[PDB]
């Protein structure tokens, strides 16, 4: 069941397009653990382009390579050691990816406070349903011990 | 089960019931239509089945809670002295319904200090709390007294059927439990079986003092582990 | 040296807020509503553990 | 050679979170370039286009972390202020990272109306 | 006997807590700073490359405070949290 | 017990606090570190 773009986006913020750079930058040196961060992302990407299950498996790489694109940017970017002019240019760079940071902090906080954080036995004009629960509950207290319950496969573990 | 607590000065109530209604059964089975017909139009008709039940608490409870086996129930409402609660569904006759209540007070109007010793403290406690008509057929009134008493006297007002003390560990006890004391009684009425059990006991400020000890303790004896495994050469 | 001490102080506090934010940006469903197990396949892996729990290892 | 493997590699990786495969396993219709108010859907076109944004947005990283020289040595090779250039070329990939960003979050808008951070 | 008791328990004196609920918190968060500057002078006092008497005598002296404040530091969060001790 | 915007700033307070102490701890490790 393969993915559309915009859940990558939902899923990471400001955080995809940084790992394409990063395992590009980590292309670049090439050593003995690059070549494990590389067949990872390639691998994942693919994995998760096809199934939509996936995109877990390749999280921690996402994360991986975006942190070091950014540390490499500002072990250049936030390395102050006069010259005004360099020191404008540092500043520019740095606060925009601050910027970036906390508006990825902003972003993250939304999505899990909207789209996961629902429950599921009760169902939320905008009232409470709680009829899973009560259902179950009087099967479980005015029903014999050995009853046997015939119900479709899906709600089998909350019967 | 009544908790008394002297470092946050409170006493906790938690009571669980196993209620069922003994009226007469529901011939043709249970129709939901049938019940939401009788609400559209039977406007505070008596009836035989239990919607709503009307527990009696002490003067300025707090932090109450109504809470089931399938998780809690959001159906609850506490004003003046009082709480409503609506079970799930409505127990018709011959139906169950097991559950459980809470509530908080000030220990200050439920232990008193005796003027003889400083270190001697009086409680009475109530037997129940609960529906302003109900029955029980079976009640376990325990009393948990802090890590340290050292109960000195016991009274009931009507007789109970066995009394058990006992120690049973809680949420930072770690020498040894609270202290529980367990009365049984049979055959109990709602407004009938008034009554204050009456509870006379010791603790002393050297217990007082001995729980942060002991935690102390436990933290202290953590730290100079960590500081010999830290301190030993275990290089090759 | 100076550095060696600061570096270190800042690093533990810094993975005293990484916990503080992941933990308290999990506990949403928990403050709202209660703490209740979730989905289909989690109730069973609540089932399963109860029964370790209350009975043994070796009968689990 | 590194950099070609790199960039096959990196551009491999820019299809691939852009649904590319999404294009394949379900047959999609090129266009009508976005699809609006919708969030699991799209276009085939839709695919060529953030490739593009994507495409873009990593490359400019990568000139700031590393061709920030070989613009100075190619483009103004007078040598007399190369720390101005440094500069200037440095601030410039900064605001266009900034107008890409900003490109993006317009589009995923588009798809997703219901979106409180616009970034403009 | 029941009514000697009952008279014994209306004695005018009533319970007063040691330290109100009300202001258990801050006194908590107070004891907190304490319980994590102390403390963490102990821990990198280990590795000063000192003498072991002298290393030891200071982290034993350090840890009988650290314990001492994170006891009652833990009773007051605990108390603050809704969870009586 | 704690409300839910209550809950949500705290948790944007963590983060954000999170995110300034590792800009600071860059910022001085890439500066008195060659
Ligand atoms: C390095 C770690 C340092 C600490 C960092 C983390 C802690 C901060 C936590 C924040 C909020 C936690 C409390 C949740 C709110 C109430 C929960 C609740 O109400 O649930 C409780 C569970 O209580 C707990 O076990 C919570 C423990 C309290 C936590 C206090 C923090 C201090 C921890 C320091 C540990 C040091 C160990 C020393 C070694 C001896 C269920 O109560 P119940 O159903 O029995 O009802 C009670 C009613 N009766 C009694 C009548 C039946
Ligand atoms: C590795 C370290 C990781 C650090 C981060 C880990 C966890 C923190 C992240 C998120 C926390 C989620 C917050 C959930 C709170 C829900 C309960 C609630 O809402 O409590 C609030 C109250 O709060 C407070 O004022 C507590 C203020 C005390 C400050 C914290 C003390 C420090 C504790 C940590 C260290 C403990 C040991 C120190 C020495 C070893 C509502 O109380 P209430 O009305 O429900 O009941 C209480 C009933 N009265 C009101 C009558 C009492
Ligand atoms: C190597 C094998 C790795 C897998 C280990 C399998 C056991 C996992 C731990 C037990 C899991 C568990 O549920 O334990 C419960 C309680 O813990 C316990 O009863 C004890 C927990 C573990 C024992 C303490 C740790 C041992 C120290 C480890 C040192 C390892 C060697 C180092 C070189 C069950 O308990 P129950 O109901 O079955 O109670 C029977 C009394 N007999
Ligand atoms: C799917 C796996 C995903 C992994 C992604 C490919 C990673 C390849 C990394 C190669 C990097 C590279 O620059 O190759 C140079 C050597 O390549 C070589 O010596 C041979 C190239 C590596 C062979 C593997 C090629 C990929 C095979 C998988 C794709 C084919 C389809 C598979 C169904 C090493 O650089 P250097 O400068 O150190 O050279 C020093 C010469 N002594
Ligand atoms: C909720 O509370 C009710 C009230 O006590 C519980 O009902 C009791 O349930 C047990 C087992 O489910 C019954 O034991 C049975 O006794 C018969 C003899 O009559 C025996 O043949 C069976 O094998 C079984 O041992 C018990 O009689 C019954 N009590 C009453 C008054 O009906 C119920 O179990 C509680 N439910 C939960 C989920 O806690
Ligand atoms: C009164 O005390 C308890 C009430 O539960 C019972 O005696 C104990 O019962 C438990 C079972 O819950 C047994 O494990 C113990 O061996 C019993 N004896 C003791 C000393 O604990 C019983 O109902 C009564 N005991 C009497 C009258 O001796």
């Amino acid at each position: 069941q393969p993915v559309s773009w915009p859940a990558f986006f939902f899923d990471t913020h400001f955080l995809i397009w940084l790992f394409p750079a990063g395992v590009f930058l980590l292309f670049l040196d090439l050593k003995d653990e690059h070549v494990f961060v590389i067949a990872y992302s390639v691998l994942c990407s693919y994995f998760a382009g096809v199934m939509v299950r996936l995109m877990l498996t390749l999280t921690p790489v996402i994360c991986v390579s975006a942190a070091v694109a950014l540390s490499k940017i500002f072990d250049i970017y936030l390395d102050f050691k006069i010259k005004p002019a360099a020191l404008l240019a540092k500043l520019i760079v740095s606060g925009s990816f601050i910027f970036y940071l906390y508006l990825f902090v902003f972003h993250s906080t939304w999505v899990t406070r909207t789209a996961y954080s629902s429950p599921s036995v009760v169902l939320p004009k905008l009232a409470l349903i709680d009829d899973f629960r009560e259902a179950y509950y009087w099967l479980r207290m005015n029903s014999d011990e050995d009853s046997k319950v015939a119900a479709w496969w899906d709600y089998g573990y909350q019967i | 089960d009544i908790w008394l607590s002297h470092w946050a000065s409170t006493i906790q109530f938690e009571e669980y019931y196993e209620l069922t209604n003994k009226a007469a059964k529901l011939s043709k089975g249970f129709s939901r239509l049938e019940l939401m017909k009788q609400i559209q139009t039977q406007n505070m008709r008596q009836t035989h089945f239990v919607t709503v039940l009307d527990m009696l608490l002490p003067e300025g409870a707090t932090d109450h809670y109504f809470t089931d086996l399938v998780g809690l129930v959001s159906t609850s409402h506490a004003e003046r002295d009082h709480f409503f609660i609506r079970p799930r569904f409505p127990i018709f006759g011959g139906w169950n319904y097991n559950f459980t209540v809470g509530w908080t007070n000030k220990l200050s109007d439920f232990l008193h200090v005796s003027s003889g010793s400083d270190e001697k403290f009086v409680a009475s406690i109530p037997i129940l709390n609960g529906p302003p008509d109900t029955v029980y057929d079976n009640v376990e009134l325990s009393v948990f007294l802090p890590e340290g008493a050292e109960i000195f006297d016991i009274d009931s007002p009507v007789p109970f059927t066995n009394v058990s003390i006992e120690t049973q560990k809680s949420y930072f006890d770690l020498n040894k439990g609270h202290v529980k004391l367990t009365f049984s009684y049979r055959n109990l009425i709602s407004q009938v079986a008034n009554g204050q059990v009456l509870i006379k006991y010791d603790y002393p400020k050297s217990s007082f003092f001995k729980k942060p000890l002991s935690i102390a303790c436990y933290i202290f004896t953590a730290l100079m582990g960590v500081f010999v495994l830290k301190t030993l050469n275990m290089n090759v | 040296c100076v550095l060696s001490v600061f570096q270190t102080i800042l690093k533990l506090v810094i993975f005293v807020a990484i916990f503080g934010a992941a933990i308290s940006s999990r506990l949403f469903a928990v403050i709202k509503f209660e703490s209740i197990i979730h989905e289909f396949d989690p109730w069973f892996n609540y089932r399963a553990t109860k029964y370790l729990v209350n009975n043994s290892f070796y009968k689990f | 050679s590194r950099i070609i493997w790199a960039t096959l590699s990196t551009f491999f990786i820019i299809c691939m979170i852009s649904a590319y495969m999404f294009n394949q396993i379900r047959n999609t219709q090129l266009a009508g370039y976005f699809l609006p108010n919708e969030f699991q859907h799209q276009f085939a076109i839709e695919t060529q286009v953030m490739v593009l944004i994507y495409g873009t947005l990593a490359a400019l990283v990568v000139v700031l972390v590393k061709g920030i020289q070989f613009l100075r040595s190619h483009l103004y090779p007078e040598t007399k202020k190369a720390y101005f250039i440094d500069a200037i070329l440095a601030s410039f990939c900064a605001l266009f990272i900034y107008v890409f960003f900003a490109a993006l979050t317009t589009v995923f808008t588009i798809k997703s109306p219901a979106y409180p951070f616009p970034l403009l | 006997t029941y009514e000697q008791l009952y008279k014994e328990f209306h004695s005018s004196k009533s319970f007063q807590p040691f330290i109100h609920l009300d202001t258990q918190p801050k006194f908590a968060i107070c004891g907190l700073i304490v319980t994590l500057a102390v403390l963490s002078s102990a821990l990198f006092a280990v590795g000063s490359k000192s003498s072991y008497i002298k290393k030891l005598f200071f982290y034993t002296i350090l840890s009988v405070i650290g314990s001492l404040f994170a006891g009652l530091t833990t009773v007051f969060a605990s108390n603050s949290f809704g969870v009586y001790v | 017990m704690i409300s839910d915007e209550q809950l949500n700033s705290l948790a944007i307070t963590f983060g954000i606090v999170m995110m300034t102490l590792i800009v600071i701890y860059h910022a001085v490790d890439s500066t008195m570190s060659p």
